[PDB]
């Protein structure tokens, strides 16, 4: 919803609050690419000419999403660590900073991961990112969060995906609130009548 | 003289007073950031405020 209303860029203007438009061209940049998909990132932030002209003042800016886009993985780290480091010494992100890089590395663990089906895992280390015991652990816990639809071998070296319905995802969601509304109403119909 | 009680002149707008009226008038519409009015209200030779 955030980027929703970062919709336009366009009417926005030389503010009192955001003094540079290109500070609220890093905030909406910084929202989009969680917040929006390949097709929408592949037609809307790489073609407006109106977003382009302000990161092409911006050195690490474009290069932090065009190595998203242009599938520069290992760089795509640093200058994570960079910027997920400005934003932990950031006001009104500061709140969200171990929240957003922690959807970052997700991100592109889907974006790799969800193309092969039985790449491996030393593969990565060297074009994707080092550390093989650094993708062990932090696959193993995503993985084990839950997420990242892939199911890993060990000890013959080998990561495989899978691909999973719109089932039992959406399932999972639905019984979520189902429970969270149950809770609701029968709280508020213990408060109503004594 | 001894009827009316005061009469009040209404002049055209000068480059001033264009610009107010398009402040106003340029409220509803959708615009893009950089406009400068006060270029377009000097190529407005002042007709009236319609």
């Amino acid at each position: 919803q955030a980027a929703e209303l970062f919709l336009d860029t366009v009417s926005t203007f030389t503010s009192y609050e955001l003094m540079d438009y290109k500070t609220f061209v890093t905030y909406t940049v910084y929202v989009s690419m969680i917040a929006l998909e390949r097709p929408d990132l592949r037609e809307k932030v790489i073609k407006g000419a109106e977003i382009l002209e302000v990161l092409h003042s911006l050195p690490a800016v474009r290069q932090y999403l065009f190595s998203l886009y242009e599938c520069r993985y290992s760089v795509f780290f640093q200058s994570l660590a960079v910027v997920e480091q400005e934003m932990k010494k950031d006001w009104l992100f500061a709140p969200h900073y171990r929240y957003y890089v922690r959807e970052m590395r997700i991100h592109a663990y889907s974006q790799l991961l969800e193309s092969y089906r039985s790449l491996t895992l030393g593969y990565m280390a060297e074009a994707f990112g080092v550390g093989v015991e650094f993708i062990d652990q932090e696959l193993s816990r995503f993985i084990a969060a839950g997420r990242l639809h892939c199911k890993i071998d060990k000890v013959n070296e080998i990561v495989e995906t899978n691909r999973p319905d719109s089932k039992n995802w959406q399932y999972q969601e639905t019984i979520k609130k189902g429970d969270l509304l149950l809770n609701r109403v029968q709280k508020l119909s213990r408060v109503i009548n004594m | 003289p001894g009827r009316i009680d005061r009469k009040i002149e209404f002049p055209p707008p000068n480059e001033e007073a264009r610009l107010d009226i398009l402040k106003i008038h340029s409220r509803k519409m959708n615009l893009t950031r950089g406009i400068n009015l006060r270029k377009i209200a000097e190529l407005m030779p002042g007709a009236s405020g319609a």
